[PDB]
């Protein structure tokens, strides 16, 4: 009864697949990661000649 | 943004079965067999340790990959593959006893 | 299997032997047939003409290369450093003790250890054997992954190093083996065809790699000198007991080493 | 027990659905290309990334109206530009109010030299144009994003019209329209999933794609470099836009010991950062629209090809490792020169490239396709810092797009590669150096399988992992194999029975049986086939001690499958769901009744007796009814006729008759052993039925 | 995301008497799972998304899964507590 | 009639009224115990006796 979680332990295995191709495929369609400036401009020394 | 410190080298194989084999002492028994009728599963692994975090999380799937490669899967796998060439008829050579 | 004797019933030489030596001992000697006549002495002893042999080597940085044995009992002579302790102990265990292992090749491959008996040997004209730790997503510690020179040294140039790291994680190597070899070595066990006898002072000798066991054990020997000819006479005249404290070769066959009997 | 795949096989049709998910988010774009003149083929979007300031595209019939497509930088007031449009110079007055996005002006002269008006003004982040001429209509954008649709216009000549791209390109098929709005609308989608992600000539004829193992173990250092993107932006200079990552491509030359290795490889990062110097909205300040920067976070790809002895034999993959080294990529440091005052420094830059595994990947070539190798790679930062000078950010950490060859005419990579792969032989030599019937195989294989072997084997119950290991091939279909398997099964016809019994004993909480049951759906032959053919659902619904029939068909499946190997790796869904229905049609089930015994066939033989001298006893519907609706069922896998046969033949034991009619496993194979023809008979005639 | 909740608890409450009671014990005979749970729902639309895993994620904080992680931690905590004195009632 | 065997090598077999022990082969054992529904045995027959 308890021994479950061994027999099981190879049950469900396929799905670690999934996950290495989701570790894989994950790592291919990456979103490009933004930044958004905050409260403050920055405009020091002008252009000067 | 930061230079990013490193992680922390999990404790050696060794020690780990020291200290293992240490915790045997105060192991009550007829809890234990209470227990050991009560079938477990998947989410009753792993809800019990920092009881609920996403900290690890997956941490079930990293036990399936380690776990697929250990002997016991050959060892089912290799009984299987032993019945079912005796299914196949099996050219009961000289060796087999 | 296992055997079956008896201990109420009680019971009523040929092989090779082998002398090395370092060479001040034979400048200092100013002879050519000392060999003859030690040889007359054996024979005296009644042990056959030929039956001895002799060889002789610079100096302990370069006899550490890859030593040979090639009698079925050894015994090497070995000087006193003043500050040479730690390679006069590396021969000790190499020597010592029986290394079953295999070769590395540091270039291609990451390594490790994985037992108290595991050891890394460097042998060659010179060495500067630098390792860099590992982490569980291959990442240095205090060392960058692309420069030699930030690594962590053992060893610079050395003639041989028996270099000890923790087990369990694996490390990057820095030498160049356009000068040297390298060996993954295991400690299959004690290896009886050699006595050690030191000539001189204070026995240094530590033949493990941990500081909670220092064992003397009956072969690695002291005896003082200011003139070789008494220490020859003492080898030769006590050579029952050199040969009781040692005994056989034990294991089966290391790589095919050269092995002399007439 | 035997069985239980099936349901397994019929569990997880939930997690299938994911990996068609991950295969819909898996699932591309075609190019881009070096620029040419052609004719739009029919039924096809020209997608368009747009960088070079000013026009992109010229469109004439040569006759009727003439398009173009002009992108333009923000911040640029009422100015006379020049520029080559539709072959010739010509001045047109632009300014661009804009100062947060970019503006797209469409470019029309309905004739040759007639007057040419501005229409579809974009206002563009994403920088991205698409057109279409085709289905005898005009289909230009119009609308800022995410309004960008598309506006269609009319003029002869849908079918022969030279398109002039000064900016690269993509081919996409009409059904995806939804993603190429998604595309225009939303950005560019990564550079990785790509399938002529280097620039390169428009050359499409290439390949696109017993045993033996052999394995590959062998050295390379990789040589690879960063390609980089400066695309300056308005004003006088007074303002950068971008400078971003293109992917690159690269060849090389070295020693293998004395075999000399020519090899060509190409990088591409992947997830790069955009900071920014935002200055004032003055017209005449240094601002940055965006700096490329990559973060541990992101990805970088090589993608390796050469020819050799070894390397060429890669298609049919079993296993690929990779134990590659990791390497530092010092930066360099950009010079600026602004019109007026101190030039600033982009100084420094540092990371590190370090393994994290491999797989394979179909480069291009300037002429042919290559079976080339991906290795993916992650990122480390280092101490030296990144630092932007006489300006307002210090204590950066990355990698930026300044210099990344910093000089080095390469980065290396030396390590090892380690490759399993498959070559058909026909037998134990001929190795070669590069690269319906089946029904009737299993049907003929199927007359050898032994009896007693097959029961055993029905005793250990066949699950999801213990059903494939018996066959191993390519590593990239097997990733989804139990995966496809269920893919077909959940649109078993069985699967479909199972949906009707589950919907219709729903619908019966609101016939035959003393009671409305679901199960109670010369006319007795027709009642009893009605229920037999219905009742196949309970095993598959776990109500069953000993063995069921459906036992045996997962076991003769099972050593079908092992057997023979004629078979394709990517065929075996087809096999199992076909012998999960077809197989085994003359079955017949018996349940008992305190010395009241029933068997019904699906044939229409129906049975009814006794316990001990198994008399012929007339067959009452209405019992059959009340006793079949719930207490479990029993596979006969010996009928009535067997059975009656055995009695008259040899003495049988209470225990034996007793267990027979509840047909434990044990007493079977003990009759077997035993040699006697008659249970040989009913297991063969069993058996040889399985047809396909 | 409350309100469809309520309006289904009014649903459930007057179709609690116009349900059978023998069929009723005769479906709780047979099994169910994922699949014959909500994968004969007359509901045919396509985003039929993972019906089971979308359920999954509410379900694995519902308190009956709390309290099974409860149940298995006491059964732990028996196992271990020698060298404490039983603390339990 | 009761057929016990482990993996240190030990097997006996025995009535399950009074436990004494009638001699064993290991024929009928295996003919028995590839099918037989196996209990493991916790209380061994050393334990058990």
């Amino acid at each position: 009864m308890a021994s479950l979680i061994y027999r099981q332990l190879l049950t469900n295995s396929y799905t670690v697949d999934l996950s290495d191709e989701i570790q894989e495929i994950g790592s291919t369609k990456s979103q490009n990661v933004t930044i958004n400036p905050g409260p403050f401009a920055q405009t020091g020394y002008a252009p000067v000649n | 943004n930061s230079v990013t410190v490193r992680q922390d080298l999990e404790r050696q194989l060794g020690e780990l079965r020291e200290e293992f084999n240490a915790l045997s002492q105060e192991i009550a028994m007829s809890q234990l067999i209470d227990l050991a009728l009560l079938p477990l599963d998947m989410f009753s692994m792993f809800s019990g340790i920092k009881s609920t975090i996403d900290a690890a999380k997956s941490m079930a799937t990293n036990v399936m990959k380690k776990f697929k490669k250990s002997g016991l899967a050959n060892s089912v796998s290799t009984l299987t593959d032993s019945l079912s060439d005796a299914a196949s008829s099996i050219s009961r050579g000289s060796s087999i006893r | 299997l296992p055997i079956t004797g008896s201990m109420d019933i009680a019971y009523a030489l040929t092989s090779t032997l082998c002398l090395y030596y370092p060479t001040e001992a034979a400048t200092e000697i100013n002879d050519n047939s000392w060999k003859d006549t030690l040889s007359q002495l054996f024979l005296t002893k009644g042990w056959p003409t030929g039956s001895v042999y002799f060889k002789e080597y610079t100096n302990i940085a370069s006899f550490s290369v890859d030593p040979q044995l090639y009698c079925d009992y050894n015994v090497v002579l070995m000087k006193y450093d003043a500050t040479l302790q730690l390679d006069m102990s590396e021969l000790a265990d190499l020597i010592l003790n029986e290394w079953l292992c295999n070769p590395m090749d540091i270039t291609l491959y990451y390594y490790q250890q994985t037992d108290e008996a595991n050891k890394w040997i460097s042998m060659g004209s010179s060495c500067t054997i630098k390792v860099c730790p590992l982490n569980t997503q291959t990442l240095g510690i205090g060392c960058l992954t692309t420069d030699a020179t930030t690594f962590e040294e053992v060893a610079t140039a050395e003639k041989l190093v028996i270099t000890d790291v923790v087990d369990g994680v694996n490390h990057k190597l820095d030498v160049t083996t356009a000068t040297c070899t390298i060996r993954n070595c295991k400690k299959l066990g004690p290896r009886e065809n050699v006595a050690v006898i030191q000539v001189g002072g204070s026995d240094i000798l530590d033949i493990t790699a941990d500081p909670t066991t220092a064992p003397q054990t009956e072969r690695m020997m002291r005896i003082n000198w200011k003139k070789w000819w008494q220490v020859f006479y003492t080898v030769v005249d006590y050579v029952d007991q050199i040969i009781q404290v040692m005994s056989k070769r034990s294991r089966s066959l290391n790589s095919a080493a050269f092995y002399y009997r007439v | 027990m035997a069985s239980l795949i099936y349901r397994q096989l019929l569990t997880n049709s939930y997690t299938v659905d994911l990996s068609d998910e991950i295969q819909e988010i898996g699932s591309l774009l075609d190019g881009p290309y070096q620029p040419t003149t052609f004719n739009p083929p029919v039924d096809y979007w020209m997608l368009l990334a747009p960088t070079t300031p000013g026009v992109i595209v010229e469109g004439t019939n040569n006759t009727d109206r003439w398009l173009a497509t002009i992108l333009i930088e923000p911040n640029v007031q009422s100015e006379n530009r020049t520029y080559t449009i539709f072959g010739i110079q010509e001045q047109l007055t632009v300014s661009n109010t804009s100062q947060d996005q970019w503006k797209f002006i469409d470019v029309v002269k309905t004739t040759a030299n007639g007057s040419i008006g501005q229409y579809g003004p974009l206002l563009s982040s994403p920088k991205l144009y698409a057109v279409m001429k085709h289905n005898e209509k005009l289909y230009t954008y119009e609308g800022q994003t995410p309004n960008a649709t598309t506006a269609h216009y009319s003029t002869t000549n849908y079918d022969s019209v030279n398109m002039t791209a000064f900016c690269d390109f993509y081919i996409i098929p009409r059904s995806e329209e939804s993603k190429c709005t998604e595309y225009i609308n939303n950005g560019l989608p990564p550079i990785q999933n790509t399938r002529n992600v280097v620039p390169l000539s428009l050359t499409a004829r290439d390949v696109i794609h017993l045993w033996k193992e052999m394995q590959y173990n062998r050295d390379i250092t990789i040589r690879f470099k960063f390609a980089n993107t400066i695309i300056k932006s308005g004003g006088l200079g007074y303002k950068w836009s971008e400078i971003s990552f293109k992917p690159a491509n690269y060849q090389y030359t070295y020693t293998r010991d004395g075999e000399e290795v020519t090899a060509h490889t190409t990088c591409s990062v992947n997830g790069m950062n955009d900071f920014s110097f935002n200055g004032g909205y003055l017209p005449t300040d240094f601002v940055v629209s965006k700096f490329e920067v990559i973060k541990e976070n992101s990805y970088v790809y090589i993608d390796y090809w050469d020819d050799s002895q070894a390397f060429r034999n890669v298609v049919y993959v079993r296993s690929l490792a990779a134990n590659l080294n990791s390497v530092m990529c010092t930066g360099g440091s950009y010079n600026f020169s602004l019109p007026v005052g101190q030039w600033p420094v982009l100084t420094g830059g540092a990371v590190s490239l370090h393994s994290a595994g491999v797989t394979l990947s179909t480069q291009f070539t300037d002429f042919v396709s290559l079976n080339s190798l991906r290795f993916r790679f992650r990122l480390a930062v280092e101490e030296p810092h990144f630092k932007l000078t006489r300006t307002r950010l210090d204590r950066l950490y990355g990698l930026p797009a300044a210099d990344p060859n910093n000089g080095k005419e390469y980065y290396e990579i030396a390590g090892r590669f380690s490759l399993i792969s498959l070559v058909p032989s026909n037998d134990d030599y001929q190795t070669p150096i590069a690269n319906g019937e089946l029904r009737e195989e299993f049907n003929a294989l199927s007359q050898e399988i032994a009896m007693s072997q097959l029961i055993d084997l029905a005793l250990l119950p066949l699950d999801m992992f213990s059903m494939f290991s018996g066959i191993k091939s390519t590593i990239d279909a097997a990733k989804s194999m139990a995966t496809n398997v269920m893919k077909k099964f959940k649109k078993s016809g069985l699967a479909n029975s199972v949906s009707t019994l589950t919907d219709s004993l729903s619908d019966a909480a609101s016939s035959i049986g003393s009671s409305a049951s679901a199960w109670t759906d010369s006319s007795v032959s027709t009642q009893t086939s009605t229920i037999s053919r219905r009742l196949r659902l309970k095993e598959m619904a776990t109500q069953t001690e000993g063995m069921n029939f459906d036992d045996i068909s997962a076991a003769v499946l099972k050593t079908k499958i092992d057997k023979s190997t004629q078979i394709s790796p990517n065929t075996i869904p087809d096999i199992v769901t076909e012998a999960s229905e077809k197989f085994i049609p003359n079955r017949a089930y018996r349940v008992i009744n305190n010395d009241d015994v029933f068997e019904a066939g699906i044939d229409g033989k129906f049975f009814a007796y006794k316990v001990d001298t198994f008399e012929e006893i007339p067959f009452d519907v209405q019992k059959f009814a009340d006793l079949v609706t719930d207490s479990p069922v029993i596979s006969a896998i010996i009928d009535f006729k067997t059975l009656k046969n055995l009695n008259d033949n040899y003495g049988i034991s209470r225990q034996q008759a007793f267990n027979l009619l509840r047909s434990d496993p044990r007493v079977l194979r003990e009759f077997i052993n035993q040699d006697n023809p008659i249970i040989r008979n009913r297991i063969e005639q069993l058996i040889m039925q399985c047809r396909l």
